[PDB]
């Protein structure tokens, strides 16, 4: 398990290097063959009435100031980030054949949707808290409208404190379906209706662009691989301290086993003495 | 020779003790082809499920909580086959799958704080919401589905009602066969009232979410997701052939190891008999020497 952890950390580090280009490919967060799939779509674009657009997470960037919310937002819209958009059922069939030829193994959602810009101002959450829409930057306005339809991002508010988020939702705020709250770096809270509180583990792989330089995260995670070697050592030796306690129990019972072996060898010596005594010369003939 | 035989038979019986331990394990494995006897072991598979196990142990230890807080769906719910188990695991979110079910609002006020203070577990309250399916099961069969996802699962009725309220499993038609593109196109087309018949459908190995935009021209767009295999919610553990493909193959290699161990210890038993014969012959020679 810990080998997998440090290794995934390092591959993520070299993937942010590939944000521009490189060896370990950055798009690997969606699928290992994602670079091949996108090149094949571009090569066959003339066969599509409208070329397939995706993966959607590559067209979405976290706005500056919302970096702390990246994993919580990604968990909320995780179904949409891996998706590809096709305008019609014919392009959907052509795209599925290209996915099969490219050897994609990841489950990729295909959304058949005609990209359109529409006014969603009436649907925005009313409150002093920023929404997922305010936290994100979209490559095109039609992609922003698509996330509003698929994930209702305009109705998801970001509230740091769990109790404040619960109290806000209990007041039935206009146009709010869910509140995201922070717990730790590996997990967060998703609150719906003010009564439902779900503790959600964050996915290890990031599928949203972050406006922070790759070195920020990778090298802050270089000191964080220093901290992850800390993680490996800690877990391994706490289990090994557990192992040490149980093997000291083993050595205690072995000394008890050694003490029993010494008792048994002494009994064997005593029975050997008994049989030695049985077979001894008898000097009772003169006595008789 | 007798003390050597004592050590030999003690070691033979120690090997027999290990062999008997292996017998208990393989006997348990063969009889464990059907649903797991205890589900407290399902919670030992992942670190995130250990806190849920400790919360379930606390609910089992306190008699006042036993009928007010129910064990998570991953332990109490089982699908009739492995394929319906995969369909259920794809439809129910993992946090709801591991959530304890609270029966009423008073039970939530009395027992939620003691559990939430000690364990980071999710709680789901049972509501009065109606769980009637959107169309009769006959109409669902006419459309090419075997039934609703709720019809192919068994478990505590209160936990199943919670899954029906949170995940709407009673509204999801399911077919193990893939539907034809013409059947799927009929299901996606909104009725003259502008409403789609099913928001989510399962056919073959695919889950199709039919979404109608709340904004603009109310465009209807399907989202298709491949269903992943699951070992959870599995009343039928790894189907039958798949279970044999893993369990039988590995457990029977271990079973041939067990047979070898037992036969080796039976050969140690034969050697003890040969040592016994030799000891009996030596005792007969000792009796002849005593007569001499």
């Amino acid at each position: 398990e810990l080998r997998t952890i440090s290794r995934s950390i390092q591959n993520k580090k070299v993937e942010l290097q590939n944000i521009a280009k490189g060896n370990d490919t950055f798009l690997m967060n969606f699928d290992r063959n994602m670079d091949r799939l996108l090149r094949t779509i571009e090569q066959r674009k003339n066969e599509f009435e409208t070329p397939a657009i995706g993966p959607l997470g590559s067209l979405v960037t976290i706005r500056k100031g919302f970096e702390k919310w990246t994993r919580s937002i990604q968990r909320a819209i995780s179904s949409s980030l891996n998706a590809f958009v096709v305008s019609n059922p014919k392009d959907n069939r052509l795209f599925r054949d290209i996915m099969r030829s490219c050897g994609i193994r990841s489950n990729i959602p295909i959304v058949t949707y005609c990209l359109s810009q529409f006014d969603y101002s009436k649907g925005r959450a009313h409150g002093n808290y920023p929404t997922i829409v305010d936290a994100l930057e979209f490559s095109k306005p039609e992609i922003e409208c698509l996330f509003v339809d698929l994930s209702r991002i305009e109705r998801i508010v970001l509230i740091e404190d769990k109790n404040e988020a619960r109290n806000f939702l209990q007041r039935n705020p206009v146009n709010v379906n869910m509140a995201l709250s922070l717990r730790d770096r590996r997990s967060g809270f998703q609150l719906s209706g003010g009564y439902r509180l779900d503790t959600v583990t964050y996915q290890d792989k990031i599928r949203l662009k972050v406006n922070s330089s790759s070195d920020n995260g990778t090298q802050y995670l270089k000191d964080l691989i220093e901290q992850e070697t800390k993680e490996l050592q800690n877990i391994r030796d706490r289990y090994e301290e557990k192992l040490s306690e149980v093997r000291s129990r083993l050595k205690e019972i072995d000394g008890r086993l050694k003490s029993t072996k010494n008792e048994m060898r002494k009994t064997n010596f005593r029975m050997t003495e008994l049989k030695m005594n049985v077979g001894k010369v008898v000097d009772t003939g003169i006595l008789n | 020779e007798i003390r050597d035989l004592i050590s030999e038979i003690d070691a033979k019986a120690n090997a027999i003790n290990h062999e008997m331990r292996s017998i208990q394990r393989q006997a348990e494995s063969k009889t464990k082809s059907l649903t797991t006897t205890d589900k407290i072991g399902i919670l030992n598979q992942d670190q995130d499920l250990k806190e849920v196990r400790d919360a379930v142990l606390m609910v089992r230890e306190h008699p006042e909580m036993k009928d007010k807080i129910l064990e998570p769906p991953i332990m109490t719910v089982s699908a009739i086959n492995a394929q319906f188990a995969a369909y259920l695991a794809q439809c129910v979110d993992y946090n709801t799958s591991k959530a304890l079910t609270v029966v009423d609002s008073d039970s939530y006020k009395l027992f939620a704080n003691p559990i939430l203070d000690k364990f980071k577990v999710n709680l789901r309250e049972l509501s009065s919401a109606d769980t009637t399916p959107p169309v009769p099961a006959e109409t669902v069969r006419d459309l090419g589905f075997e039934g609703y996802l709720s019809d192919f699962i068994t478990g505590d009725k209160r936990v199943m009602k919670m899954l029906c309220q949170t995940s709407k499993i009673h509204t999801i038609p399911v077919s193990r066969r893939e539907l034809t593109p013409a059947q799927i196109k009929k299901l996606i087309t909104p009725r003259p009232n502008g409403k789609i018949l099913f928001k989510r459908i399962i056919h073959g190995n695919r889950l199709v979410d039919i979404k109608q935009s709340a904004y603009g021209s109310k465009q209807v767009f399907p989202t298709d997701v491949s269903i992943k295999q699951t070992n959870f919610y599995q009343g039928s553990i790894m189907s039958n052939e798949q279970k044999i493909r893993i369990e039988n193959e590995i457990i029977n290699l271990k079973n041939e190891y067990n047979d070898r161990k037992s036969t080796l210890d039976a050969l140690s038993n034969q050697k003890s008999g040969y040592r016994h014969e030799l000891s009996e012959l030596a005792s007969k020679n000792d009796d002849i020497n005593r007569e001499a």
